[PDB]
């Protein structure tokens, strides 16, 4: 039943008696369930030790993985270049989840074709597919270049993607001057973050291998910025404005930003701003170029030295104090721009309200997982606000970025009782969480589910989640934010020293039992 | 005025090559309400054509996602890459009630995660040992599904023969499933291949059981997913008529339940499209009929009550009048509060399967009008149902492509839009109040009684938002 | 500095020996060089290691629950004159795609870090015979820049030399892949020195070196070894010395003009290892 | 009803001679054969059809972007004694996979109908250089159910048959394929037939036929025809015969016994085919011993 001028939606609506009751009656009748003593032993079971060293022996099974596949990568990256439409050469479904997945974290429309290879390309390829499909996508969404990535069938069965394209100019399905940049994303090799290198390298070599005899290091002025896989609208915008704060001249190449943030004013823009092809072209003839997440820029790294002939600054992504510090100071070397007065003052701010807080984060023991970049820069700035990250979890992580890790963790006591994991899941974060329980979890919104899953063991044993890193679903606009340079760290310090002062807030709410540590002031 | 309509249609298609065009002009017609053979007005079930943006997913999404991910106590392994099985981790509101990773797991991800080392020796050595995992950390699963990802046909393995090996070893039920991607044209036959998985492996267990104590008020109910609640908020209303439901197929369900429904009396079909397969199959098999029904908005919900009760004795007839009674004052409330913030409103839909031509009476109980509808893989038995519940000169369109949503949309203005979230945000920046009508907009539960108060609140509540009075900048 | 190299060739004509043969050369001249045998016969490192048999990465792969579960220590060995040396291996017998097998491996050294930042030079023993998207897949992931082809002056070594160059001139437009020559390995056919450098010539690359046929090379490999090693002083040191100098003053990289079959033949015919076709008997009997 | 078999060998041995010439002697003993060529560098249907090349699906495929094009009689080809003729076209050179190319053929014949049970047998010609998924898709298609190795007394000769060997055994226990012998392809060394015999008892399987090495063989060639055509008085011709009579009555197929490398090379030393190896002196510089 409903009152009508007091709608309940599914919460708390199944909880009225009569739905109650019918929910016992389905389960006792038809459910074969397993008695609820059976079902408490099995679960305690899974907070132990024991449990959490036969769940570290998996070998073949994968359970709640913290990263995707390769083309969801490549989508991002060609979502950054000027009335540029992502294209995945194979399977459609795959395209409708790659679409969906960053709707749902961006709340924006995200564009992107397949050329729906179906059962009968299983067995002679795809080609027909890419020929059609070029000229479909061309004539119907107008884009001015189309940048090719694929999905595991097509990697599967072998399609040659650079044939592919070749023929489909070569026998006028589109113009053979029009850009069709391309990209070979396997799902079965390394993650998301690797399709974007492998996209963006795609990219580079496109607009630039057969003409470098044309280009001389230095002569535009500017500096490339290479971001890589990056979900936060405030990265890309505090990027640009230190640089134009510094006076430097720069090119970010991949540059998301407008087409993932477009007014609603009427009208829907299938395109807006982006990294343009003459900024590609021209890219080779700046002074250098920078990558701020180099752990998943490999392949375009060995491009740009080998072929672009730049001299790769060894630089951290710039997260924390003395990442940004470096960044800046590097910015200004090869520039010859000073670092402004407005930035010195600005680290003083961060380095202020560090000074303020560190009482409350002293200490604190935190579990954190997402991509190799984001996840060490989360830990250099958790050790320099003095707290201690004791389960950093990096699933598509590997060996050496491990071992930079273990590195940076070795030059800080606050390092001591940390442990970097490679290739584990949510489901070993889990185990981790309950055997040596940390005072919160740093991650995106499958944590949620671990989250509940320690307060059903007791309020005392439950590790609040604090939301940094993608995706994150059940948040709204949290993907405005900054997770970069001073402004991104006097944010995420403000996150989590408030994520501690609210949990003690609600420890100490009881009226008359805790309440009396429920200070006005902290 | 069908002309103008007609006209759309025909200016909408002139961006296309000519292959594009021929084939999308079949797929796009003017409402006819007289036509009962809906092929002679539009085609469907047909492959995508390339580089169009259709909004289509794959068969993996109609087996995984939609048919066998919902069952609570079984873990499903996406097999393969893993990129399938993440981007459909919970995104589905198939609701449930469980202790999730100890009894029940919908809204874990479960996969083989295939790395390059397992497309060069295939992964069936890895299944098997996956499989011994899982029952050594999850022994109260009661069944495993295998949910095959695209790479699995395509390099050979034979995941048939570990299904049956180790579900002998572990005495366990094990379905491999081959709904990979690149199968059919759509989610569609995702659903056929699934149903036909859950007949052939799991469906004749209690074949000779007679262990199951009946009722002649048993019925089942099939092709429900409980989005939102959808299943527990009509559940309610067939037990409070007196029947007893067996089975839900598959929201909320259990294997147990799906093991019991050959012992029930009559099927009631919701999901026409992903259900029919099995329900046909039950009939041949146990005798078992079937029917249609419709618990969208109290006119549907109350001649389904009526048409279902029909099927069994009187006491069941008097217990049906007894219900409807009894929430008449609760729909006629919700009716008189938002009826008249509605009325003469116009909506465009584009779903999947059902819920294009379903929900079209909820809409009318509200006073409005459903001015444009299509199915993203519908066949044509859905759009002859289809047909006869649109009024005349409506636009009906299958496998829509963006750009021809987006320009049906700019001429037909409607007040309203009803589709999936890759289209959501395209319209909102258009002004155009937009509900997700798979996920409910994180609402629900729809059906029902019940959910029809939920539904009238929510069409209100975004139609007249005060947001769309301020898209544009007053100094323009 | 490191430079990438693959020697692609027909098997069976001592291909990997003239291989082994030249990185040892290398290593004795002072470079640091790295062997990946990617031949499914995995017999690319066995005389710089002295041994019967390399364990292949493919191998432990298939025995791991991931192939990082796998130890560059048990798949690199350093062997004669330092050079490293790794063997790719093969999925089992007709089941997986000799190439991605391949590609997994090099894959693998690639993140375990065995691409040291002192190595001059990498080398990837790839079979030739069927030139194969699988086979080519080291080209078309730029694993290697330079290609030098193993052939010899018979149809089927020359044909597959023909293969290799078609396989590059695929990527040639989309990557850096290029043919550095063609290295004769000599069977002492006749004039099978011009006819290779003619070979060269009409492909548009050169014949790098012409390997001789000596019995000493047989004397070292009864012992597991290169010649470089066994006898230094031999004649054959010196040629591999040769060939391992002009490698690396090797300038010469282009992108190939493939032969046609009928240009092939008119080759081979005119050097007499083959002869003209009387189409008059063609179809008779008796 | 119908006998699919296969022939699989190492290229240059000349197996698809041998290939050939059988099949032409079941022909002119009466039975209906079609040849599937599905090697890159050796054309099994030359000496058939008197053709100097024959056309390949793949190679006609392109010339109309797809398969669905073609016409049986553009690729199906009849020649001595009536035996029909396919060649797959080997993969493009860099881009193409003989897997796929195999298994084009298979489809296009099956869907003209050329792949009936007016047949008595099919014989695809397949290379066994390197025995991957690629190569064995005659054998996982569960198309070759009779395999036939054409060998040569020597180490890669032998040791492809067997690997061809392995390949059979990983199919054996999912479908019907087996080995039904070895076929020697005589090189005109010492003690060859015996070398064979020896490594057919150790697969398991039997060495089918020795054949011969003789110069009407290639006197036939170079007119573009077999012996049974050319001469069919000449000895050799008999020897085929001889061959093809033993493949038609052929009641041995097994799964065999791949053996190791250490057992292939014991077994080439006990022949004296090779040297062998002091142990004792391995590693060691020609100044120190
Ligand atoms: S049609 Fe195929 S079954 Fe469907 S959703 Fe696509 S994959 Fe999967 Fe893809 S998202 Fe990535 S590229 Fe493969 S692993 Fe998966
Ligand atoms: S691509 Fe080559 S190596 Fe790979 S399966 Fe095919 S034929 Fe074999
Ligand atoms: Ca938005
Ligand atoms: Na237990």
């Amino acid at each position: 039943s409903q009152q009508v001028d007091k709608i309940k939606a599914s919460y708390p609506l199944f909880l009225d008696q009569d739905y109650k009751d019918m929910l016992a009656k389905k389960r006792d009748g038809f459910e074969e369930k397993y008695p609820q003593d059976k079902i408490d032993e099995v679960f305690q079971w899974t907070t132990t030790k024991e449990y959490q060293e036969l769940n570290f022996q998996r070998e073949a099974l994968t359970v709640n993985p913290a990263k995707a596949c390769q083309p969801l990568g490549a989508v991002l990256c060609a979502l950054g270049f000027e009335k540029t439409m992502p294209y995945v050469h194979g399977s459609q479904g795959c395209v409708a989840y790659f679409r969906s997945y960053f709707n749902r974290h961006f709340r924006e429309p995200v564009s992107c074709v397949s050329d729906s290879m179906t059962e009968d390309a299983a067995v002679f390829g795809g080609q027909q597919n890419m020929k059609d499909g070029l000229q479909n996508c061309k004539a119907t969404y107008k884009p001015d270049m189309i940048a090719v990535s694929t999905t595991c069938m097509a990697e599967v069965i072998g399609d040659d993607l650079n044939a592919f394209i070749n023929n489909s100019k070569k026998e006028g399905f589109i113009p053979d001057e029009f850009p069709v940049p391309f990209a070979h994303t396997p799902s079965f090799v390394g993650s998301h973050v690797t399709g974007w290198d492998n996209m963006f390298e795609g990219i580079a070599r496109y607009f630039t291998l057969k003409s470098m005899d044309d280009k001389v290091v230095g002569s535009n002025k500017k500096i490339n910025i290479v971001p890589g896989f990056e979900t936060y609208l405030g990265n890309f915008r505090v990027i640009k404005r230190m640089l134009s704060e510094m006076g430097v001249g720069y090119s970010l190449l991949s540059d998301p930003e407008e087409v993932l943030d477009t007014p609603a004013d009427g009208q829907f823009r299938m395109y807006a701003g982006g990294t343009t092809q003459e900024e590609m072209k021209d890219a080779p003839n700046a002074l250098n170029t920078v990558l701020l997440q180099p752990w998943h820029l490999e392949k375009t790294k060995k491009f740009v030295e080998g072929t672009w002939k730049h001299e790769v600054p060894k630089l951290n992504i710039p997260m924390g104090l003395d990442w940004t510090d470096e960044f800046l100071m590097k910015v200004s070397e090869i520039s010859g721009q000073p670092i402004p007065a407005s930035l010195t003052k600005e680290r003083g701010r961060l380095v202020d309200m560090m000074t303020d807080s560190h009482t409350w984060l002293h200490g604190k023991r935190f579990a954190l997982w997402g991509d190799p970049d984001f996840v060490m820069g989360l830990v250099k700035f958790l050790l320099e606000l003095g707290c201690e990250p004791v389960h950093i979890l990096c699933h598509n992580g590997n060996k050496r970025w491990k071992k930079a890790v273990d590195a940076i963790l070795a030059a800080s006591p606050y390092g001591k009782n940390a442990t970097v994991y490679i290739g584990k899941d949510l489901w070993h974060l889990r185990s981790l969480v309950f055997t040596d329980k940390p005072d919160f979890m740093i991650g995106n919104s499958y944590g949620k589910f671990i989250q509940r899953d320690t307060l059903h063991k007791g309020k005392e044993f439950e590790v609040p989640l604090i939301r940094i890193g993608f995706p994150i679903f059940d948040r709204h606009h949290l993907h405005r934010s900054t997770t970069l340079g001073y402004e991104g760290a006097m944010q995420i310090l403000t996150t989590l020293v408030n994520s501690i002062l609210e949990r003690l807030d609600e420890e100490t709410r009881g009226m008359q039992a805790t309440d009396y540590n429920h200070d006005l002031v902290r | 005025s069908r002309e103008e309509v007609e006209s759309l249609i025909q200016e909408v298609l002139e961006v296309y090559p000519e292959k594009a065009r021929k084939d999308r002009n079949k797929h796009l017609a003017v409402n006819d309400p007289a036509v009962t053979q809906s092929k002679k007005c539009i085609i469907s079930n047909k492959k995508s054509q390339p580089g169009l943006m259709t909004i289509r997913g794959c068969a993996y999404a109609g087996s995984k996602g939609v048919v066998w991910g919902p069952i609570k106590d079984m873990i499903h392994i996406s097999h393969g890459p893993v990129g399938c099985g993440q981007y459909s981790r919970a995104g589905r509101r198939n609701y449930y009630i469980g202790t999730t990773g100890v009894n029940a797991f919908v809204t874990m991800n479960f996969t083989s995660d295939f790395q390059e080392k397992d497309i060069v020796f295939g992964g069936d050595k890895k299944l098997a040992k996956l499989i011994d995992e899982v029952e050594t950390l999850f022994p109260l699963n009661k069944g495993i599904s295998v949910q095959s990802e695209c790479p699995i046909g395509l390099i050979g393995d034979d995941i048939e023969s570990v299904s049956k090996v180790k579900g002998a070893e572990l005495s366990k039920t094990i379905v491999p499933v081959r709904c990979e991607g690149f199968r059919g044209v759509s989610q569609s036959l995702g659903h056929h291949i699934a149903n036909d998985a859950v007949r052939d492996w799991v469906l004749g267990k209690r074949d000779e059981d007679t262990t199951f104590a009946s009722t002649p008020y048993d019925v089942a109910i099939i092709g429900d997913y409980n989005i939102g609640g959808d299943a527990w908020s009509s559940r309610i209303l067939l037990e409070e008529m007196g029947l007893r439901c067996v089975a839900q197929w598959s929201g909320d369900g259990s294997i147990s339940e799906i093991e019991l429904t050959p012992k029930v009396k009559l099927n009631l079909v919701h999901c026409y499209r992903s259900m029919n397969y099995i329900s046909r199959h039950m009939e041949e098999k146990y005798g078992i009929p079937w029917m249609e029904y419709n618990f969208f908005g109290p006119t549907k919900t109350i001649e389904s009550l009526r048409a279902i009760a029909a099927k069994f004795d009187e006491s069941i007839q008097k217990k049906c009048e007894e219900v409807i009674a009894k929430y008449k004052p609760e729909w006629e409330a919700v009716v008189a509060k938002y009826r008249p913030r509605l009325e003469g409103k116009r909506v465009m839909l584009y779903i999947g399967g059902l819920r294009p031509r379903h929900v079209i009476g909820a809409y009318e109980d509200l006073g409005m009008e459903v001015v444009g509808t299509g199915y993203e893989f519908a066949h044509n038995d859905d759009y002859d149902r289809t047909m006869k519940e649109m009024g005349d000169s409506t636009l009906l369109y299958d496998d829509v492509t963006g750009y021809e949503f987006e320009e049906f949309v700019k001429r037909i203005k409607p007040d309203l839009i009803g589709s999936g979230i890759k289209e959501k945000f395209i319209f909102q920046k258009m002004g155009i109040p937009f509900r997700e009508m798979h996920s409910w907009d994180y609402s629900g539960p729809y059906h029902g009684f019940d959910g029809f108060a939920i539904f009238a609140r929510d069409m209100d509540m975004t139609l007249n938002n005060p947001c769309w009075k301020k898209l544009q900048a007053p100094w323009e | 500095a490191m430079r990438q190299c693959a020697i692609y060739g027909k098997g069976g004509i001592g291909k990997s020996t003239t291989t082994q043969n030249l990185v040892a050369a290398l290593a004795e001249m002072g470079k640091k060089v790295m062997i990946v045998g990617c031949d499914p016969k995995a017999d690319s490192t066995r005389l710089i290691l002295h041994s019967k048999a390399q364990n292949t990465i493919m191998e432990m792969a298939a025995e791991a629950g991931t192939v990082e579960d796998l130890e560059l220590e048990d798949v690199l060995k350093a062997g004669y004159g330092g050079v490293k040396c790794v063997e790719s291996g093969g999925p089992e017998p007709g089941v997986g795609c000799a190439g991605r097998g391949v590609i997994t491996a090099i894959n693998f050294l690639e993140e375990e870090g065995a691409y040291e930042d002192d190595l001059d030079f990498v080398f990837y023993d790839v079979l030739g015979d069927v030139v194969c998207g699988g086979f080519a897949m080291p080209i078309r992931e730029n694993k290697a820049q330079e290609i030098y082809i193993v052939c010899s002056g018979e149809m089927m070594a020359m044909y597959a030399a023909n293969n290799i160059s078609k396989g590059i001139v695929k990527y040639a437009n989309s990557g850096s892949v290029r043919l550095g020559g063609l290295i004769c390995n000599s069977r002492n056919t006749d004039r099978e020195d011009e006819l290779i450098i003619a070979l060269a010539n009409k492909l548009g690359t050169q014949m790098i070196h012409f390997v001789p046929r000596d019995n000493v090379v047989q004397r070292a490999e009864i012992r597991r070894m290169t010649v470089i090693e066994y006898d230094p002083k031999a004649k054959q040191a010196d040629e591999y010395r040769a060939l391992a100098r002009k490698v690396v003053d090797n300038k010469l990289l282009v992108i190939p003009n493939p032969i046609t079959m009928d240009e092939l033949e008119e080759l081979l015919m005119e050097f007499g290892i083959m002869e003209v076709e009387d189409e008059s008997i063609v179809g008779k009997t008796a």
